[PDB]
């Protein structure tokens, strides 16, 4: 539930009405006219919005706000192009970087994480264990072998026996 | 217009100026063009089918004629494989027998079964 | 981007979903028309790329050539080709809109004309764009470890099972896809920085943020194409009619 | 927990109920992966035979090499639509 | 003989931090999950996997 | 040569003649990361290495040849050399 | 300490860190970073070679699964065989000398952070070309060394000819990459596997009609990169890259990878006598072609590039005669020849104010440059197989094995490979005379400022001189030897002819190469110095011949005009006569004109006669007469109304 001010929001338009257009206010290739603008351009940045203030108001405030922001935007970016204005530090955060680094990128990493650990349940990893269980069901005496010996005593059954039971689903064939 | 494909595009152009296509490489380099890299003045009319006559086009040798060059290449290809084939008739014979192996030709060592002894095994 | 990454792979999906499981007996009579048409799109449309003055049209015909490789993996009636065409569809949809960001995305925003003949010497004032020229081109050709080669490889292999002479002729696509892409890459990358061209900005933060996503998402598939075998292993079987 | 669902043939399951049809599809499929793991196990054994044998692999496991080249045409994925859409002996 | 030094440059630039942080975080996450072979018997994120039974 | 260069373009591999003033400081970070990477990868891939010959016994291979002969015998498969 | 992940991962560090931290570390730190990691890679692989001489069992490692579907698995398996460790101590030693050599040779080059990144990268994808344990990782390294062979010799992107030479090189390699993909698709269907251990276990069962189809593809793949005659014009068109790049790409590595494909596949090579014959008679052709071009071209880099492709013909002859120990030993000692030859040539190019490369413009440099003299004469006497050096052990016995083989027709390739050795002497004397012994040829400033380079150019030439002298006698009992079970290649004993070619050689056929190589090497120097009119005739007939062999046995002209240019022309007969010409006639251009005409006619059906009542009223009569006659015509025969209806559509729409 952030805040705004109404009378400041009217006085800002009263301030802007006497100002030159954005296509003129910076095309003079200092501080007589360029010093009022370097504060007004920071009125774009100063972040008076309101979280719950957008919900609980009428459109009379909304149109007034929207026209004021649409002029402060030009006074910021035109002065950024020709010339706070007269500084240089990096990097001035943009408009898209909040919901591409903090919603797009972590969901897009979470997608990689889920794809890696969903690959654990695979048909090869299940078919190997099912084939070993099918060996140990018919011939459970190789369970009595030691733990190191069983991995070579299953393979002699696999190589030896068929153990596939595909021709038993095809009883119409023979 | 020199090549047979440049001639075959005369009825398409209607307002195109139809200039003479000349390679960008065979221009001299010592004239100071706008583009020293590609040998081309700033507003110079490009040819019908330019990108065979670009600097980035093929190398386009200029010493031999291409027809002659074809004859010389196939001439070397012929004089190698003809001489090396005729020289197989003038070969001398060997002084040794091929060597021999035990165990009925090592049929069992390189695979094999008693019925299958023909495919595997050498020089009993 | 949404055309070449999404609208094209839809009919790759629709030849699986609509055609193959109720047209099962009408295809095996008639796959060797699909091999004719897919081969002479690979042979013909990847050969008309060589003579192109425009810069977006080249990446268009590149999309045609890879989608012509992909539908001779679907129509193989074999098990590797289906998965190979799916990994083509998921990797071409990454590598190709990145190329459209390179051609009409970045370079048309800077200079507004898409003729090739103005554009050389991009390295001397944009080094960290010429890198994105090269690694993304060499991803389009089908260098391994990029996810395009896994798809090209398995689809040429699946189309080699079904008819080996058409697969042997169609294997030349690795060459034919290298020719025009590397010819474009070394025209753009090399040479003296051009006369016509004032020096403009480096590639900016958003046009790197897009690119590195579309490059990592190829490289992960290229290092492990198995990260999506957990989905597809039924649909590798759901479309085979070799009795 | 390694679950083992039942085997359903396509023969006499009345292709108007989607329960037994889909189980017949999945069962023929999963048994086909099992049929493949025998190929993938003999290949793993044949390579160990080769690497330990060294020069006499020609005669130590001629049987495993010929075994692997016998399984190779007939242990692969083949499709449930071949046996579902067609009946033999009709 | 002087190699004509260029202005000073920090090591940990933002891409170093971002790329190395995400790569080492994913490696630590993989080892964290592979550490549950005897502690639980299955991986940690498999506990978040709740599909319906096939029946 | 030492021709002049524009200092505004920022490459990743350095530019024309990259010799920043704190390269002795950053060399320590680079060698620390390189030795950490080399040691961590060399210890991480220790149990994945095996020795080629002698990893399985001869008796295993002889009985796998026996099981091959059993499976081959039951299907009635001639030798490849048998015609 | 794994001694595999330190062989693999350590040049991976040497590539990745110059790019990521390039601007941060700078070129002075990357000179000594990139070098010393390859140095310690190199001294780990000598130690592993020393251990591998103890017992013959390699270590492999197994990594994460690349892809498995039916009947097919692909893993990341890296295995350092004897065949692997030979090439491994070749490429690590040559590379680690070049990383040091290019510190002083490039000390005025701007962009040498990228250049040392690129040198150590080319080292790395060679490092994984060699040691992979399936045919897939052998494809991985095979392509990324082609990618580097783009990025390396086009180092000066400003230069035009370097960019077009990178085009030439990579598209030549890509021609063989297509056939390697064809062959690999045949591999994974005949055998089902890309691993070596299954394919070599079962290769003796598949018949010849299939292995011809495999090794034709896997020989066109090697014929492209190991630079046989079918396409060879990318080696000599790779000299727009600098000299330490040529000291890798032609000394051992990139030439060597095509030989390595045929050295791995030696267990499937035996059961095809059909491909070994054509291997013989392509490798026999290229010794002659490169020896005849290397006489007449007078450029310093082109001499040694055509020397490399005159000796890969000798390796290919050694392959086709089923003698793989000879080819592997020549591959080993050949790197230590050539890298020293290239980085001696780079030292005498770098030691001139103009930095010129024509041998016609060097003159007498013997008293001025004695160090590079004694190095390049180590190189040349090694290269001509003089008795004491490694060249006698590594080159003459391949000439010997042509006489000793069991096939009668291989007595021809004795003289075919012999001529090439006499021709090998006659250009090495050209390069030793015309840049060191002759009268001077430049202006005299280059004789005032002729000097030698600091320590980074001296010391690798010193070490490679020592190796190119001793390593052939030291390693002659592991590859040659007599009963040496070191490499695991399985020769068919009906094709094994090494015991025959050691003893059945008479005194004449063994004496004759050594002797006439020496004697012609004196004759070229004497005929240069005393008479010199024999070589400077102005015969109209001999000089057409000289201009043939100067211009690469015209074939660059042949390949360019008859294939490339015709390929571009017939690709313009598709993009304009088919893609834009005739498929728009059946598309949106011909149908626009069709609908324009047909619409214009149905519009003009009732144009004039402003008495619209009479115009529409004489139209209602016809359309109850024409229908009324039409039906009469129909119910006698149906076929005779179809042309009536087509003609009504013709008179209506046109
Ligand atoms: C586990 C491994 C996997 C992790 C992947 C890394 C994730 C890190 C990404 C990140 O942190 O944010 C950066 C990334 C973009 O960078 P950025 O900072 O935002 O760019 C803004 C400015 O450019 C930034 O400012 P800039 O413009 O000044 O930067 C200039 C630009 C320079 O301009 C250029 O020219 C760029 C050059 C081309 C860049 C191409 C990228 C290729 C990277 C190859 C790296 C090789 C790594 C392996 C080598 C290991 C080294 C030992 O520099 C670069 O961007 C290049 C970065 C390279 C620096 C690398 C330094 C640290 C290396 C650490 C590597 C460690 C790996 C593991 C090793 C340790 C573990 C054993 O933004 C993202 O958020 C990306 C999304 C993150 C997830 C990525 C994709 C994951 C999932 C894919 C989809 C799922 C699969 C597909 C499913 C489809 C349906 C089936
Ligand atoms: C029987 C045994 C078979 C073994 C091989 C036999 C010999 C085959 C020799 C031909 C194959 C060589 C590989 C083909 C690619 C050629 C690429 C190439 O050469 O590009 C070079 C060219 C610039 O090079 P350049 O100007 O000469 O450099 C001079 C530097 N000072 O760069 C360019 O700008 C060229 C761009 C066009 C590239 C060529 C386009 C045509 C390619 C022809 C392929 C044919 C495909 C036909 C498919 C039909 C299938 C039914
Ligand atoms: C597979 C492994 C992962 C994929 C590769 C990962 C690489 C990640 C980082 C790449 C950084 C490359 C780079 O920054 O090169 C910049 C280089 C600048 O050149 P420079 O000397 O600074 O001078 C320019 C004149 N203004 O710009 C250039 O001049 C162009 C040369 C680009 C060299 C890039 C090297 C990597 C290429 C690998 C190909 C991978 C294909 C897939
Ligand atoms: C950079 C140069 C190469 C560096 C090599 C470093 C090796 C470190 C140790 C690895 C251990 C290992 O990988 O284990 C392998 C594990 C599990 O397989 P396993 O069955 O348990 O073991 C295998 C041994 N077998 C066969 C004998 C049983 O699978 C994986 O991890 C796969 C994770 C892939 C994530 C998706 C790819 C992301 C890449 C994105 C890059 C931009
Ligand atoms: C077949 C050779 C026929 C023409 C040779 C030629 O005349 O080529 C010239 C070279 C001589 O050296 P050059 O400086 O290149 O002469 C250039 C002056 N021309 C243009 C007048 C020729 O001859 C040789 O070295 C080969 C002779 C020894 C061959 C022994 C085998």
């Amino acid at each position: 539930l952030r805040a705004y001010n109404e009378e400041k929001e009217l006085a800002l338009k009263q301030r802007l009405s006497q100002l030159p257009p954005p296509g003129k206010a910076f095309v003079t290739a200092k501080e007589a006219e360029l010093a009022e603008l370097a504060e007004i351009a920071a009125l774009y940045k100063t972040d008076r919005v309101g979280i719950l203030d957008i919900l609980l108001l009428g459109n009379k405030h909304a149109r007034l706000y929207r026209d004021n922001t649409a002029l402060l935007k030009d006074y910021y970016y035109n002065g950024r192009r020709i010339l706070w204005e007269i500084k240089r530090e990096g990097a001035e955060k943009e408009d898209w970087v909040n919901q591409m680094y903090f919603l797009y990128a972590p969901s897009l990493i979470l997608l990689l994480i889920v794809m890696v650990y969903k690959s654990r349940e695979d048909i090869t990893f299940w078919a190997k264990k099912e084939l070993d269980q099918r060996v140990l069901d018919k011939h459970p005496e190789i369970n009595d072998a030691p733990e190191n010996e069983r991995d070579a005593l299953i393979v002699e059954r696999i190589i030896a026996g068929d153990y596939d039971k595909l021709a038993s689903l095809q009883k119409k064939a023979t | 217009i020199r090549a047979s494909f440049d001639k075959a595009e005369e009825p398409m152009l209607g307002d195109y100026p139809d200039i003479d296509p000349f390679p960008a490489q065979l221009k001299n380099p010592y004239k100071k063009y706008d583009d020293q890299q590609d040998r081309r003045n700033l507003e110079e009319p490009l040819s019908v089918n330019d990108d065979l006559y670009d600097m980035w086009s093929p190398d386009r040798f200029t010493h031999f004629k291409n027809q002659d060059a074809l004859k010389y290449f196939i001439g070397f290809l012929t004089i190698f494989f003809g001489a090396s084939y005729v020289a197989t008739y003038f070969v001398p014979e060997k002084a040794a027998i091929p060597r021999e192996f035990p165990y009925e030709g090592l049929w069992k060592e390189s695979g094999g079964t008693e019925k299958s002894k023909a495919f595997f095994g050498q020089r009993s | 981007m949404i055309l070449a990454g999404l609208i094209l792979k839809l009919a790759l999906y629709a030849i699986l979903r609509l055609l193959l499981p109720l047209l099962c007996e009408a295809q095996i009579l008639y796959t060797p028309m699909i091999y004719i048409i897919s081969l002479l799109t690979i042979i013909l449309t990847s050969l008309a790329t060589l003579r192109q003055i425009d810069l977006k049209v080249i990446i268009a015909y590149s999309s045609i050539s890879h989608m012509g490789i992909a539908i001779l993996g679907v129509c193989s009636n074999t098990s590797l080709g289906i998965y190979g065409s799916i990994v083509l569809g998921v990797a071409h949809g990454f590598v190709s809109p990145a190329l459209f960001l390179i051609v009409g995305g970045i370079l048309y925003d800077r200079y507004h004309i898409r003729i090739v003949n103005y554009y050389k010497g991009l390295t001397t004032y944009m080094p960290q764009l010429a890198t994105y020229i090269i690694i993304l081109s060499f991803a389009n050709i089908g260098t391994p470890l990029t996810g395009n080669f896994t798809g090209e490889f398995l689809s040429l292999q699946g189309g080699f099972i079904r008819n080996p002479i058409i697969g042997g002729i169609s294997c030349i696509s690795v060459l034919l896809a290298a020719i025009y892409q590397l010819k474009l890459t070394n025209k753009l990358t090399g040479g003296i920085s051009s006369i016509y061209m004032h020096r403009t900005n480096d590639v900016t933060i958003r046009e790197k943020f897009i690119m590195n996503i579309l490059i990592i998402s190829t490289l992960i598939i290229g290092i492990c194409p198995q990260i999506m075998y957990n989905l597809l292993y039924w649909t590798v079987n759901n479309y085979i009619y070799i009795i | 927990e390694h679950q083992r669902p039942e085997l359903v043939s396509f023969d006499d399951i009345n292709y108007n109920d989607h329960k037994k049809v889909r189980e017949a599809q999945e069962s023929y499929t999963r048994e086909q992966f099992i049929r493949l793991e025998a190929l993938k196990t003999v290949r793993k054994a044949l390579e160990k035979c080769y690497e330990e044998s060294g020069p006499n692999h020609f005669e130590d496991c001629k049987n495993l090499a010929e075994q692997y080249l016998d399984m190779l045409p007939t242990h692969r994925l083949q499709g449930y639509l071949g046996y579902q859409r067609n009946d033999p002996s009709k | 003989h002087g190699p004509e030094l260029t202005p000073a440059v920090p090591f940990f630039q933002p891409y170093v931090l971002k790329w190395a942080g995400v790569s080492l975080g994913l490696v630590a996450f993989y080892q964290f999950n592979s550490s549950y072979e005897a502690k639980n018997g299955h991986t940690w994120v498999e506990t978040f996997f709740h599909p319906k039974s096939r029946e | 040569g030492r021709y002049p260069f524009p200092k505004d373009v920022i490459s990743m591999t350095g530019g024309w003649w990259a010799n920043p003033s704190n390269w002795k400081l950053n060399g320590l970070f680079a060698t620390g990361i390189a030795v950490g990477l080399a040691l961590w990868v060399s210890t991480a891939t220790l149990p994945y290495t095996r020795r080629r010959e002698g990893i399985t016994s001869e008796s295993d291979i002889s009985k796998w040849n026996a099981a091959a002969g059993v499976w081959r015998e039951r299907h009635g498969k001639i030798s490849t050399g048998e015609a | 300490y794994n001694a595999i992940s330190l062989i693999i991962i350590l040049p991976c560090i040497s590539w990745l860190f110059p790019l990521f931290f390039g601007r941060q570390l700078g070129y002075v730190f990357v000179t000594r970073m990139t070098s010393t990691l390859i140095i310690i890679t190199t001294l780990i692989t000598y130690y592993y070679f020393y251990q591998l001489l103890g017992n013959n069992n390699p270590i492999n490692l197994e990594l994460f699964n690349y892809l498995n579907i039916d009947y097919l698995d692909i893993n990341y398996n890296f295995e350092i065989d004897a065949l692997t460790i030979t090439m491994l101590l070749a490429i690590t030693t040559i590379s680690s000398m070049v990383h040091i050599y290019s510190i002083g040779y490039m000390e005025t080059d701007p962009h040498q952070v990228r250049f040392f990144s690129l040198l150590s990268m080319f080292t790395f994808w060679m490092i994984i070309l060699v040691t992979g344990s399936n045919y897939f990782v052998l494809f991985v390294g095979w392509e990324f060394i082609g990618v580097t062979s783009y990025l390396l010799i086009s180092f000066w992107v400003t230069r035009l000819q370097a960019m077009k030479s990178a085009l030439s090189a990579v598209l030549m390699n890509r021609f063989g990459d297509a056939f390697f993909v064809l062959g690999l698709c045949v591999i994974a269907y005949v055998f089902g596997t890309l691993n070596y251990s299954t394919i070599f276990a079962t290769a003796y069962l598949i018949n010849t009609d299939l292995l011809v189809l495999i090794m034709l593809a896997l020989f066109i793949a090697a014929m492209a990169k190991s630079a046989q005659f079918g396409l060879h014009n990318w080696l000599t068109l790779a000299m727009e890259g600098p000299t330490p790049v040529s000291s890798l790409l032609h000394a051992a590595t990139l030439v060597t990878a095509g030989i390595y494909l045929l050295l791995r596949s030696a267990n499937i090579l035996e059961y095809t006598p059909t491909v070994l014959f054509i291997i013989l008679w392509i490798g026999a052709l290229t010794t002659l072609s490169a020896g005849l071009i290397a006489i007449c071209s007078n450029d310093l880099k082109r001499i040694i590039a055509l020397s490399t492709m005159s000796q890969l013909g000798m390796m290919t002859i050694a392959i086709g005669l089923s003698a793989y120990n000879l080819a592997l030993f020549h591959l080993l000692g050949h790197a230590f020849f050539k890298a020293l030859l290239f980085m001696s040539a780079g030292s005498i190019i770098h030691s001139i104010l103009n930095e010129s490369q024509d041998i016609r413009t060097y003159g007498g440099l013997l008293s001025y440059l004695p160090y590079t003299y004694i190095c390049i004469t180590i190189a040349s006497l090694s290269l001509m197989a003089m008795p004491g050096l490694t060249g006698y052990y590594t080159k003459d016995i391949i000439i010997e094995s042509t006489y000793g083989s069991y096939s009668i027709s291989n007595y021809v390739v004795y003289w075919i490979a012999y001529l090439s050795a006499v021709l090998t002497c006659v250009y090495s004397m050209k390069i030793l005379y015309l840049t060191f012994y002759s009268n001077p040829n430049n202006n005299t400033i280059t004789y005032y400022n002729a000097h030698e380079s600091n320590i980074y150019i001296t010391l690798p030439m010193f070490i490679l001189a020592i190796f190119a002298m001793f390593a052939g006698w030291i390693l002659k009992d592991i590859y040659l030897g007599v009963g040496t079970d070191f490499v695991g290649t399985h020769i068919l004993p009906n094709n094994f002819s090494y015991f025959d070619t050691e003893f059945s050689i008479t005194q004449f056929y063994k004496l004759l190469p050594l002797i006439s190589a020496i004697l012609v090497s004196i004759l070229i120097v004497v005929l240069n110095e005393f008479f010199a009119i024999v070589f400077n005739l102005n015969n109209k007939y001999i000089n057409t011949v000289y201009s043939i062999f100067n211009q690469k046995l015209v074939s660059d002209q042949i390949l360019n005009h008859f294939i490339i240019f015709k390929g571009l022309v017939t690709s313009g007969n598709i993009a304009h006569h088919v893609d834009k010409g005739s498929l728009y006639r059946l598309g949106p251009v011909g149908i626009n004109r069709l609908l324009n005409k047909a619409s214009y006619n149905v519009i003009n059906l009732s144009s004039n006669t402003r008495s619209s009542l009479s115009m529409n009223s004489m139209l209602i009569l016809i359309t109850i007469v024409s229908l009324l006659l039409l039906v009469l015509v129909m119910n006698v025969n149906f076929i005779i109304v179809i042309p009536v209806l087509i003609s009504i559509l013709y008179i209506l729409f046109s």
